[PDB]
């Protein structure tokens, strides 16, 4: 009987320590995924934000090869 | 020892959290200074208010309490308001720009940049107590601070002190007073979220409340600062017994194991009474037969729901003021033979009662007559899971042309965790449904 | 606080950007010497989102005066509140655009945009938490068309998380006479559904008819046009710049009115122009609509409404859903309480009450439609492209142009037809 209490408390114990380890690594992986998720979105509008500047620069380039002088 | 940390997150936290200390600070005795005469204990004691306050070698009793919003608005009227004095400035944390409405915002853009502080801030008054029991969490539903920012403080909360008790007061939203259209994507996301992480919720209802106040009170148009007042009278009943003692006096911690029978069916719903203008109480004195039988009555719930379309699995009468055990029996006998209150087939019928002394009090130009008796009732009846249902509806309509998503996944969401989130209430709604089928 | 940085480009830009400040200045106390001698406090509570407060408590316009010619930018700094601008945020070119969006947008505006975002760099960069843009043009001319979009690219990518917000001026035949506006204004377009969160489509064809069948003026002016959109842009940015509890700042304004990225072109309206009954269901009217476009053509997708001046609450309150309800028909039933309704005691100048109407409404398929008729017209002959060939650009850029307003009209229309089941 002595060894079944320390095997209950011992239980309880670990069924804490699980607790906070899992919702640890749940919310790491949720920090993580958001963060890559973003910074990915972002990325990409800025990408083409860059896009528009370098067509920009080929209109303008355009421009002097339309030039007879 | 017992100490009850209060966490007030977003602009509904915050200012519900106005309420509920101003009124504790009047049930107590304590003036805007802190400052409590009837307190021989200076700087100390374990009185059963210490739960709430702790106190300074200057006399001072502080809430123990912290307020938290992603913007300073709000949580500015309270560093310049009739009680700055009662906090320290360090229990106020604000940033600079809110969660606009928006769950991703406060649970990852903006709330990431201020959870360490807040758990520091948390953490320093851990420090103070001798028996932390465990945390009050105040925010709405709908908004991006109140459901982002809480579920992920709950999460965070669960890491830094395990399986220590962890209750909510959740304003659950109504069109009279809404501010956004995606609230109930917000609520959805924080409801699956911190369903893990609290063993206890109070729901509140702002159309109820809403209701009660027109109604019952004969304002025409409630604003918050009705509608928060009568909330800070439920807070107050609920944690009347962890802040007072007697005779008669039950700990909430004790209603708590007859109201939850199962982990995830922690949703009680709360009725009080009396909620009666000052005018009508002028001319009638309710006896305890009276505010008892106003508990069952569908008008003075805190959700809108119909506990005659469910089934009881406890039903709890927390009394405050003057009550006897006498009264109590032979109202809940009348109670018994008139109303038909059906219980699952699988726990006791036999109301549970507790009764604070402490007469109700109110506070200057409120709208709430001062009574010598009141009740909250807390019951666990399936038919709360129509407040669900009506929040699922109206996901359900928005989400099936991913209206708005665009700003959940811009912040960094993504739509697996909108659809897991869904199927978490659908299991909740079959959870409810099970619990009440006959045992065979 | 929450600082908005203003700008406005070209003659229209600036024209309108001039009444508004006048206006908002006499709503918050602020003189022509940017002195504050106002009465309520409620003028000062948030006046950092607008002004900044320099040396001897006086309150400088956060704005930005953008021109590829200095003509119309002279008479505003000659106008009444002219002084009330800081020196240093008049950024003017002197060759002009010549209503040539292809010059604002890759030449001349491209040589000048530099030293805007300087200006536009100093400003935000003292401020304690910008929450973003807010562009006043037209779509017609070359320098507000054209360089006005420019800016909104060349902002968006140094300040890709904050909001920027336009008052966009249609073009409309019944105003202007100048041929291309229909390229101009398409161009235009593909930016705006592209870069900006929320458009005020501001329609001059509008403007008119309310002047014309509405106020009486047989011969409206730029000056008539111009006090509906003061009066229009006043209203729709009250609760942005007074305590407010709904739409108080321009994300959430954004969450409530944007389902969708692409779908951020609002419908505004005005009222008057008395019960609350009254106001309600004429702020309601297609009449009262500063978009030509009908809203009973199409469905809501969201609406805000914003009420001015004392007048009983729980009344706004049962004529806002009693509106809804005798017209569900026209609300998308897929987005429940898409209609949001705030209030602010103060009222405009000269009305005791006032309703302000923001609707986003796929009925502004219709104005679309119109400018996609007119830029046809043209192309489908290939009219006048050697304005803009002669530039650098070719016809693949207006094909685009074409499809994607095209496209846009398709997915207003997508959404109409939608059904809950
Ligand atoms: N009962 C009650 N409800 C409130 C109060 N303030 C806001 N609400 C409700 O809360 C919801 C809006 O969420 P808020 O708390 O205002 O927003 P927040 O938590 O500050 O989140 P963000 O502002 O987006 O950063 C709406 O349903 C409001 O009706 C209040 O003082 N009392
Ligand atoms: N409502 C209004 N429209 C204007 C005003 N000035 C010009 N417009 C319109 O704007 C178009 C011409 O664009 P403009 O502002 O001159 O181009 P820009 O100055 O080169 O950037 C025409 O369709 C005009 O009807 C004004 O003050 N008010
Ligand atoms: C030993 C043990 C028991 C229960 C729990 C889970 N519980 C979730 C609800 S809570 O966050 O309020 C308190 C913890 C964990 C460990
Ligand atoms: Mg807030
Ligand atoms: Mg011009």
């Amino acid at each position: 009987k002595r060894e079944h209490e320390r095997e209950v408390i011992q239980k309880a114990i670990e069924e804490n320590n699980n607790f906070i380890k899992m919702a640890k690594e749940k919310l790491a992986q949720k920090m993580e995924s958001n963060k890559e998720n973003r910074e990915a979105h972002l990325a990409a509008m800025l990408e083409r934000l860059q896009e528009k500047d370098k067509h920009a620069e080929e209109v303008r380039k355009n421009k002097e090869l339309k030039e007879e002088a | 020892m017992r100490e009850c940390i209060s966490i007030h997150v977003g602009q509904a936290g915050v200012q519900i959290g106005n309420a509920c200390w101003e009124l504790y600070c009047l049930e107590h005795g304590i003036q805007p200074d802190g400052q409590m005469p009837s307190d021989k204990t200076i700087g100390g004691g374990d009185d059963s208010f210490n739960t709430f306050f702790s106190e300074t070698g200057a006399g001072k009793h502080v809430p123990r309490a912290v307020f938290v919003d992603l913007e300073p608005t709000v949580i500015d009227e309270v560093r310049t308001g009739t009680y700055r004095q009662l906090f320290h400035p360090e229990q106020l944390i604000t940033g600079k720009e809110d969660a606009a409405n928006n769950y991703a915002r406060g649970h990852y853009t903006i709330g990431k940049e201020i959870i360490d502080l807040v758990l520091d801030r948390i953490r320093k008054l851990a420090d103070q107590c001798t028996g932390l029991q465990g945390f009050l969490v105040f925010h709405s539903f709908g908004g991006g601070t109140g459901s982002g920012f809480t579920s992920l403080l709950m999460e965070r909360l669960s890491v830094d002190y395990g399986k220590k008790s962890k209750l909510e007061f959740s304003i659950y939203p109504a069109p009279q007073v809404s501010t956004a259209v995606v609230e109930p994507y917000n609520s959805i996301l924080t409801t699956h979220t911190t369903l893990e992480h609290s063993d206890c919720a109070f729901m509140v209802d702002n159309e109820a409340i809403y209701d009660i106040c027109r109604r019952n009170l004969d304002i025409e148009r409630p604003t918050y600062t009705n509608l928060n007042r009568l909330i800070s009278q439920i807070v107050s009943s609920i944690t009347a017994s962890l802040r007072f003692d007697g005779a008669l006096n039950v700990d909430l911690t004790e209603f708590q194991t007859n109201l939850v029978p199962y982990p995830r069916i922690h949703f009680p719903l709360a009725t009080y009474a009396p909620v009666i203008s000052a005018e009508k109480a002028y001319h009638e004195q309710l006896s305890v037969a009276e505010i008892t039988n106003a508990c069952f009555e569908p008008a003075n719930q805190m959700v809108k729901c119909d506990p005659r379309h469910g089934k009881y699995m406890a039903c709890c009468l927390l009394y405050r003021g003057d009550v006897v055990p006498k009264d109590v029996n032979a109202a809940i006998a009348t109670i018994k033979t008139k109303r038909s209150i059906q219980f699952v087939d699988w726990c006791p019928t036999g109301f549970k009662v507790g009764i604070n002394y402490q007469p109700p009090t109110v506070v200057p130009g409120g709208d709430l007559a001062k009574v010598q008796r009141a009740v909250c009732m807390l019951s666990n009846t399936t038919a709360i899971a129509e407040a669900w249902a009506r929040l699922d509806h109206k996901f359900d309509l928005m989400y099936a042309k991913r209206a708005f998503v665009h700003w959940y996944v811009g912040e960094g969401m993504e739509e697996g965790e909108f659809s897991e989130a869904r199927e978490d209430m659908a299991a909740l709604e079959k959870d409810y449904e099970e619990v009440g089928v006959d045992s065979v | 606080m929450r600082e908005i940085v203003h700008i406005q480009a070209g003659q229209c830009g600036n024209q309108i950007g001039a009444k508004f400040w006048e206006v908002i200045s006499d709503e918050h106390g602020i003189d022509p010497t940017g002195s504050y001698h106002g009465d309520s406090d409620l003028q000062l509570e948030r006046i950092n989102v607008y002004y900044n407060e320099a040396t001897g408590n006086k309150y400088v316009p956060r704005a930005i005066l953008v021109d590829l010619e200095p003509g119309t930018m002279d008479s505003v700094r000659s106008g009444p509140f002219g002084q009330i601008f800081r020196p240093d945020n008049f950024v003017f070119g002197q060759s002009g655009a010549g209503n040539n969006w292809a010059k604002g947008h890759y030449t001349e505006g491209a040589e000048l945009v530099d030293s805007v975002l300087d200006v536009v760099r100093k400003e935000s960069e003292s401020c304690d938490c910008l929450q973003g843009f807010q562009l006043t043009h037209s779509l017609g001319g070359g320098t507000g068309s054209g360089m006005g979009t420019l800016l909104i690219s060349k902002i968006r990518e140094e300040y890709p998380d904050r909001i920027m917000n336009t008052f966009s001026v249609m073009p409309s035949p019944k105003v202007s006479d100048t041929v291309v506006e229909p390229y101009n204004a398409t161009l235009s377009v593909h930016q705006l559904v592209e870069n900006t969160d929320e458009t005020y489509c501001i329609d001059n064809e509008a403007l008119y008819d309310i002047c014309f069948r509405t106020l009486k003026l047989t011969t409206p002016t730029y000056g008539d046009l111009n006090h509906l959109v003061s009066a229009t842009m006043s209203g729709v940015t009250t609760c942005l710049r007074f305590p407010g509890q709904l739409n108080a700042d321009l994300r959430k304004l954004a969450v409530n009115m944007v389902p969708f990225p692409r779908l951020h072109f609002f419908m505004p309206g005005f009222a008057p122009l008395l019960t609350v009954p009254e106001l309600t269901q004429q702020m309601f009217d297609s009449k009262n609509m500063m978009a030509a476009c009908d809203p009973r053509h199409g469905r809501y997708l969201t609406v805000a409404a914003i009420f001015r001046g004392r007048m009983s609450m729980k009344e706004v309150d049962e004529q806002m859903l009693n509106v809804q309800n005798k017209n569900s028909s026209y609300f998308v039933e897929w987005i429940p309480n898409n209609v949001k309704t705030a209030v602010c005691d103060i009222p405009p100048r000269g009305l005791k009450m006032s309703a302000t109407f923001i609707g986003n409404s796929t009925a502004i398929q219709e104005l679309f439609k119109r400018i996609s008729e007119q830029f046809t017209a043209m192309f489908r002959r290939k009219a006048f492209l050697h304005w803009y060939t002669g530039e650098g650009m070719d016809e693949m850029e207006f094909t685009e142009a074409e499809s994607n307003m095209n496209d846009l009209v398709s997915e207003y229309q997508q959404y109409q037809d939608a059904t809950a089941d």
